[PDB]
């Protein structure tokens, strides 16, 4: 019924709120300046960076950078996938499953409320490393950022508040198809409660926005792909970079993953 | 492992 798919819409916002310190409405402000004085540092060359860390090779500090501040977002979206009604309920092994299959998607599209054409929020909103920065960086480290830009800009276009990324991201983690899941049928059944709770959130939220329920679950699929392509390259570091590693959550998390 | 202790911390 629609009043108990509006509770399941609030409950999830609610919990967003509770679970992300740095929420999409907080990055756009600073973005756009609709803050205060403290308008973020600019990182756009190595001076830029060495003058900005103030308050290995710089790739190599960038990507460690990244995979510190990764950790704390598994933490985050851990805590939010909890407060999904059902998810606890789920065998553990499978809550396991989804989120070492989920938690690079919900990473990467809350990394794009961070993001517009010319760079990303980086230090909770304090700085703006810019597009052209992360560009320059030695392959394989210049190859990550760029294909996330071209999903962001894309994605963003769309304009869906933090009370729509909330639902989102409940329905991208339970997603019935992850590898070796336990019970497939009661994370379907969670699925597709959120989906219908999505679909009315977007046509109250976004009335006049041309098919946006079918353009965002494409984004969902095209989120797999993102994430595919980033852990090629974390294989390929791996491989022939191997002066180095993550950190053991993210090593979990990789283990056997695609 | 880190995180089954992450999904069962209250
Ligand atoms: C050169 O090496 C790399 C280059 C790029 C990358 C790509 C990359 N991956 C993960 C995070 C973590 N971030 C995810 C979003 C997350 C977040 C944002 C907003 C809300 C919630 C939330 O998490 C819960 C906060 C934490 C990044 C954070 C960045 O700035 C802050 C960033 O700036 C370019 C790039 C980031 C990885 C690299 O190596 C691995």
């Amino acid at each position: 019924e629609s009043a108990d798919l509006r509770a399941l819409a609030k409950h999830l916002y609610d919990s967003y709120i509770k679970s992300f310190p740095l929420t999409k409405a907080k990055a756009r402000a600073i973005l756009t300046g609709k803050t205060t004085d403290k308008s973020p540092f600019v990182i756009y060359d190595m001076n830029s960076l060495m003058m900005g860390e103030d308050k290995k090779e710089v790739a190599i500090r960038i990507f460690q950078g990244c995979q510190f501040r990764s950790v704390e977002a598994v933490q985050e979206i851990t805590e939010y996938a909890k407060s999904i009604p059902g998810f606890v309920n789920l065998d553990l092994n499978d809550q396991v499953t989804l989120l070492k299959y989920g938690v690079h998607e919900i990473i990467y599209t809350m990394l794009a409320s961070l993001m517009n054409k010319d760079g990303v929020l980086i230090s909770e909103g304090q700085g703006f490393m810019t597009r052209e920065f992360l560009k320059s960086l030695r392959k394989p480290f210049g190859d990550f950022m760029e294909p996330k830009f071209e999903f962001a800009v894309k994605f963003n276009a769309l304009e869906l508040d933090d009370s729509d990324l909330a639902i989102f991201i409940a329905v991208i983690i339970l997603s019935g198809d992850r590898p070796g899941l336990l019970n497939v049928k009661p994370i379907e059944d969670i699925q597709d409660n959120l989906l219908q709770a999505l679909e009315l959130q977007l046509k109250l939220n976004h009335p006049e926005s041309s098919q946006l329920f079918a353009k965002l679950l494409q984004k969902m699929t095209d989120l797999r792909q993102i994430v595919t392509e980033h852990v090629q390259l974390l294989q390929v570091i791996k491989k022939t970079e191997t002066d180095m590693s993550l950190h053991p959550l993210l090593q979990e998390i990789y283990k056997d993953l695609y | 492992h880190k995180l089954v202790q992450l999904l069962t911390t209250t």
